[PDB]
């Protein structure tokens, strides 16, 4: 009666890794200010254990975790109870759990945009992305997209890295920037040519990854294996991303 | 790459 695991499976090495993987969905004023923030999470698993292992992941502050929906293997009563997940997982690759993180606490914003844009048959547009509450991880993956006002006609502007394009049907200007290093902040500048004759400069949307790092701050306590003797490799990566990131300029 | 448990 484990209806999801079969008994007998052999692994040559017994390992077990969980993913915890958080998107930030924000709203940024041009100011700097927090206007919206939300994270929404999902640990997954992959299991590669012989036999019929009983798992058991607690967490060092599980009051962060809301509204949280289950795989079927875990045994909620234990949840309820100790705020342990504790289960016989299926075998290979499933989500454990998804979750909301509490409104108890505000949300850590890990990037920040200094822009001066300013829309005459000629504007300026200059960004540069950086660093904010990010725990010196590295952000990587780094796009900025933005939806021109239909005024804009086209643009000419220089990157410090990474490329961009503006595509002058749709208005969409898209900067693939790469990973922010240290010593040298990305940044585009330059002018943008106007169709002469503007009311809010245009939102800029984020996407990025941050390895080592829940935004949230979770971090698991301990993963510990019953009903098998084995010593199991037993490991867990933390990774945030970026859901619907957005700074107001 | 993995935080061992």
């Amino acid at each position: 009666f484990i209806p999801w695991r079969r008994a007998g499976v052999k692994y040559t090495n017994n390992e077990a890794y969980f993913d915890v993987v958080e998107e930030i969905d924000a709203i940024i004023d041009k100011s700097g200010s927090t206007v919206f923030a939300e994270i929404q999470g999902v640990i997954d698993a992959c299991i590669k254990l012989s036999g019929m292992p009983d798992l058991s992941l607690s967490f060092m502050n599980p009051r962060l975790l809301d509204d949280v929906s289950f795989h079927p293997c875990i045994r909620f009563k234990r949840w309820e109870s100790e705020r342990v997940l504790s289960f016989i997982p299926p075998d290979g690759n499933f989500r454990l759990i998804s979750y909301r993180v509490s409104s108890q606490n505000l949300v850590a914003i890990p990037v920040y945009v200094k822009h001066n844009i300013s829309f005459s048959s000629c504007g300026r547009f200059d960004i540069t992305i950086g660093p904010k509450q990010n725990m010196g991880k590295t952000i990587e993956g780094i796009t900025v997209t933005v939806h021109m006002p239909k005024v804009v006609l086209n643009m000419n502007l220089t990157p410090t890295q990474g490329s961009y394009t503006f595509d002058p049907v749709t208005k969409v200007l898209a900067w693939d920037v790469g990973k922010i290093t240290p010593q040298k902040l990305p940044s585009l500048k330059g002018l943008v040519n106007l169709q002469s004759g503007p009311e809010e400069n245009p939102n800029l949307n984020i996407q990025f990854k941050i390895q080592q790092l829940a935004i949230s701050g979770l971090k698991v306590n301990r993963l510990d294996m019953y009903g098998e003797k084995y010593k199991p490799f037993k490991g867990v990566k933390y990774i945030t991303k970026a859901g619907k990131f957005q700074v107001r300029t | 790459d993995y935080q061992r448990l």
